[PDB]
RNA sequence: AAACUGCGAAUGGCUCAUUAAAUCAGUUAUGGUUCCUUUGGUCGCUCGUACUUGGAUAACUGUGGUAAUUCUAGAGCUAAUACAUGCCGACGGGCGCUGACCCCCUUCGCGGGGGGGAUGCGUGCAUUUAUCAGUGGUGACUCUAGAUAACCUCGGGCCGAUCGCACGCCGGCGGCGACGACCCAUUCGAACGUCUGCCCUAUCAACUUUCGAUGGUAGUCGCCGUGCCUACCAUGGUGACCACGGGUGACGGGGAAUCAGGGUUCGAUUCCGGAGAGGGAGCCUGAGAAACGGCUACCACAUCCAAGGAAGGCAGCAGGCGCGCAAAUU
């Protein structure tokens, strides 16, 4: 039962304080929630004036964006890979704010698949798995064909981006706080960011 | 320069540098907008910060910072932490049995915001109340007026 | 079935406790062997274990299934039962009404 | 302390009250509602210390608990509801309605009001809005709520408000030249024509007010209410106009009419 | 209610912006 | 009557031990937060058994244990505005994204357009994330409102299975209330910051420094801002304008005594703010407490005991002892 109050702490000149009072309820603390990967497991909190905290403990699927393609999508966590405060938090693999983490990249595929009619991710040798060939060709009249490829103008995808749909997880930072709301929501890396990222990793392993 | 100092990105957090854009279409760096906004109470954001490349969440121009409260000044006393100053306000406090004075002075420690390039020890400042932005700072530099000896 | 009991010492025996003696436990509302003076108020209290030693002064025994022949005063009488069904639909299920 | 005070000592009480200090240890502590506690008239001052209609607590309770009361078309059971400035007290048993107006020494004073003024009240706009799909709102200084208002109505402005229908009916805007009394600081309770606005960015602005016999005053921005367009007031004012006499004149009348009589 | 409200308010601002748009087109044209 | 449910018990009263920019006072700020209640608004805005759903448990009856308590244990019933579950209806559909198909015109280079469109997915408020566009507002938003792609916590959020009175109207439509639930304001606050101001002491001159010290970056936690904490990074920050240390028969203030003018001393004490409840520490419930006429433990003291255990907190009002020069009625 920690405690949030600054006057335990030394004055700006170094001085000693001296406490006069005990700790108070709303000065309080709790215990981190050190929000592992695994099966969802949250715990709800009651917090000051009656309100409510959902404390993650377990999160295994987050909500995350790719924000070039504006496509938002429910997405099972795989890894975590970065973490900028503690590369401990990597060792335990714990779901912070802005901890670089693995996601499944077969939502924002499918998504790329079912709007550009171009494949993504997909080995040369291979020639598709039954009952998808239809969702990428089909049979679209005149209107429906040049509407997507009026789209195809616009579908390349940066060489980084590609490389990681055909390792099948994309790179994405988490930008919710899963001890306090209890959820993994992130967006994609891209971009400059992901060139950082990327770069860091490669320099920690 | 190297905006990427420290171990995780730095960006502000309002502008999208991920957009998709052809290559063909390109005039200059492909797409990197400036966030910045302008404080109210008569300031003028800073050219540097307009065309600045720096990221500071604690500037009062292109940061999360609101300037609301006292304007104060101070003359630059210390300058030997990062993005932050040690500014040295002096006042005359009335003793009423002697009808006389006295001088005292405080040590206020300020965030310079990168936009302040060339911020000398003892040239006036204009700073800004603001939110607690660490344990002992409350105030962000808004105006730098240099020192009079200065060439 | 061996509905609980009391020790020597009056203790109430307590479901979950796997002890052959008595336990000191911080009981608060919904707990058995306690009840809160106000809300929120736990108690730390005696309670004897689940078990049955020979170290008790009542145990109290609910008959589940009936015997062969009646035990004078237990299982012979009859009893009034006060208080029938107060709920309308309390009343349907143990009449079988009809919604007509 | 732990939580919310319940109880207000005499001596801490408003003074514009007017409590003694032999009385009790406590004055009314006045419930929450539409007005601030040190910007309200209790029900119960009003009703035994304004009126003498009761000479206890109790006989307040007796009063109000007959329903007999209605503050703004509403019948209020709560002896300490707080009843604040432009609120209408209406007492239909005694067929009397009164309009909670401040006094040049800053009280309140017992303002009867006609049946007919009875009906209406303004109310200082304290903030405009946009919320729920965007459905502009309004809200005043009597805590009430008003959906799609005028788009031309804003902060500072003053409305009428039909207490009836609790709707907009007419608005003054916050103008130079509109008449507006003084709701707090040392000039509460005067009345005069506003005449400029100095405004102080990140500050309180100042609104200079001049008397109908010419004398000027200042107080904040917050502190003023536009009561009528042009000099002409919307509501009905108290005996003294909202004209603050000096000593000297206060002192002059009263012996004027004491003189005059006998 | 609401109705009502929404309609009312969707004529008086109908009315306010035809205001608004004659007195800043008499503003500009002289 | 009882008992369940709800609300209060966080106010008041007492005392001044702690406490030396701490408390407090004036001044500002919350655009950096929470807010029971009151008041006003919102509450068929969601396209997917209802003429009312389920199981308990009190009180009550009956059986008991212990020396002992505002201890409670079995058994037999029975309620809800307790606890749960849950639907006709508004409801006709609109909007967005899909897209088997068809019509008209221009050049039979359809480079182009305009439409109707069947199956399908998703829709309201709230939450979380990403993106876009610029209804109202501010000195100033990364504000308010809008749009898009989705999420939407088993510890799962709103969208009423409630109670009274008066009575009605050619199966339906109803008046006046009580109670309850989000949400947004409001009130009452709380919390945390700004600027300035505090006694004596140098026989206290250097202090602080990851036992976070000052700042940066990212996070954690928290109601939120913040070294509040953590990890990396920098080496800072305060001081003769008296830091740091020490002492205070030091709670601060409004104020009191005295006083030509100036001052000196006092302020435990009825108003405001703080703190505490024998000393520490830790919590539960709740909107609000680190509560003590709440709980848990240790330390000191202390009550009953059948020796197994059980129960404590007058700096509340009286009253007693002790202390003392020193202070009232159980």
């Amino acid at each position: 039962g920690i405690s949030r109050d600054n006057w335990h702490k030394r004055r700006k000149t170094g001085g000693k304080r001296k406490p006069y009072h005990k700790k108070r309820k709303y000065e309080l603390g709790r215990p981190a929630a050190n929000t592992k990967i695994g099966p969802r497991r949250i715990h709800t909190v009651r917090v000051r004036g009656g309100n409510k905290k959902y404390r993650a403990l377990r999160l295994d699927v987050g909500n995350f964006s790719w924000g070039s393609e504006c496509c938002t999508r429910k997405t099972r966590i795989i890894d975590v890979v970065y973490n900028a405060s503690n590369n401990e938090l990597v060792r335990t693999k714990t779901l912070v704010k802005n901890c670089i983490v693995l996601i499944d990249s077969t939502p924002y595929r499918q998504w790329y698949e079912s709007h550009y009619a171009l494949p993504l991710g997909r080995k040369k040798g291979a020639k598709l798995t039954p009952e998808e060939e239809e969702i990428l060709n089909k049979k679209r009249s005149k209107k429906i064909q040049k509407k997507y490829d009026e789209r195809k103008k616009n579908a390349k995808i940066s060489s980084l981006l590609e490389e990681q749909f055909q390792q099948g997880k994309l790179l994405a930072c988490i930008a919710s706080r899963p001890g306090q709301c209890g959820r993994a929501d992130g967006y994609v890396l891209e971009g400059k960011e992901l060139e950082f990222y990327l770069r860091k990793i490669k320099a920690r392993k | 320069a190297d905006i990427q100092t420290e171990r995780a990105y730095q960006k502000q957090p309002t502008i999208f540098q991920n957009k998709k854009r052809v290559l063909l279409g390109e005039t200059g760096k492909e797409k990197l907008p400036r966030y910045y906004k302008n404080i109210g109470l008569g300031f003028k954001t800073p050219k540097e910060a307009i065309e600045g490349t720096y990221i500071d969440k604690k500037c009062p121009f292109t940061g999360n910072v609101s300037i609301r409260g006292r304007i104060l000044s101070g003359v630059v006393t210390k300058m030997k932490m990062q993005r932050t100053i040690v500014i040295r306000r002096d006042y005359l406090h009335y003793i009423r049995k002697y009808n006389r004075f006295e001088k005292r002075h405080k040590n206020m420690s300020v965030h310079l915001s990168p936009c302040f390039r060339d911020v000398q020890i003892g040239d006036i400042v204009t700073v800004g109340e603001c939110r607690p932005l660490s344990k002992t700072v409350r105030f962000n530099v808004l105006k730098v007026t240099k020192a009079a000896g200065t060439k | 079935r061996i509905s609980g009991g009391n020790d020597k010492q009056g203790f109430p025996m307590k479901q979950g406790v796997l002890t052959h003696g008595r336990v000191r436990l911080l009981l608060s509302k919904g707990h058995s062997c306690y009840r809160p003076r106000r809300t929120g108020e736990r108690k730390r209290k005696s309670v004897r274990g689940c078990i049955v030693d020979a170290n008790l002064s009542v145990l109290n025994l609910v008959i589940v299934k009936k015997g062969e022949k009646d035990i004078p005063g237990l299982t012979d009488t009859t009893v009034p039962r006060r208080l029938g069904p107060k709920r309308a639909s309390r009343i349907r299920k143990l009449f079988n009404l009809s919604k007509e | 302390a732990r939580g919310p005070k319940k109880h207000l000592k005499r001596v801490a009480a408003p003074k514009h009250w007017m409590l003694d200090k032999l009385t009790g240890v406590f004055a009314p502590r006045p419930s929450t509602g539409p007005h601030k506690l040190r910007e309200c008239l209790p029900l119960i001052i009003f009703l035994r210390n304004r009126l003498k209609y009761a000479l206890t607590g109790d006989e307040v309770k007796k009063i109000c608990m007959q329903r007999f009361i209605k503050i703004d078309g509403k019948v209020r059971t709560d002896i300490t509801y707080p009843a604040g400035f432009m609120d209408v007290i209406s007492i239909d048993k005694t067929g009397e309605n009164f309009r909670l107006i401040y006094d040049t020494k800053g009280r309140f004073a017992v303002h009867r009001i006609t049946p007919e003024e009875a009906k209406y009240k303004l109310c200082k706009v304290r903030k405009i809005f946009v919320g729920t799909k965007g459905i502009p709102h309004l809200v005043t200084h009597d805590a009430r709520t008003i959906r799609y208002p005028d788009p031309l109505i804003k902060v500072n402005d003053t409305i009428q408000i039909d207490l009836e229908t609790g709707k907009i009916t007419d608005f003054i805007k916050f103008d130079t030249g509109n008449l507006c009394m003084v709701t707090g600081g040392a000039n509460l309770g005067r009345i005069g024509v506003i005449t400029n606005r100095e405004r102080h960015p990140g500050s309180f602005d100042v609104v200079h007010v001049k008397d109908a016999n010419g004398n000027s005053f200042a107080t904040r921005l917050s502190n003023i209410f536009v009561i009528g367009k042009g000099n002409k007031p919307w509501i009905s004012l108290p005996r003294g106009k909202g004209i603050r006499l000096t000593i000297a004149e206060e002192r002059d009348k009263r012996l004027a009419a004491k003189q005059s009589s006998g | 209610k609401n109705k009502e409200e929404a309609a009312e308010y969707a004529k008086l601002l109908a009315k306010r912006m035809k205001e608004a748009r004659e007195k800043r087109q008499e503003q500009i044209a002289k």
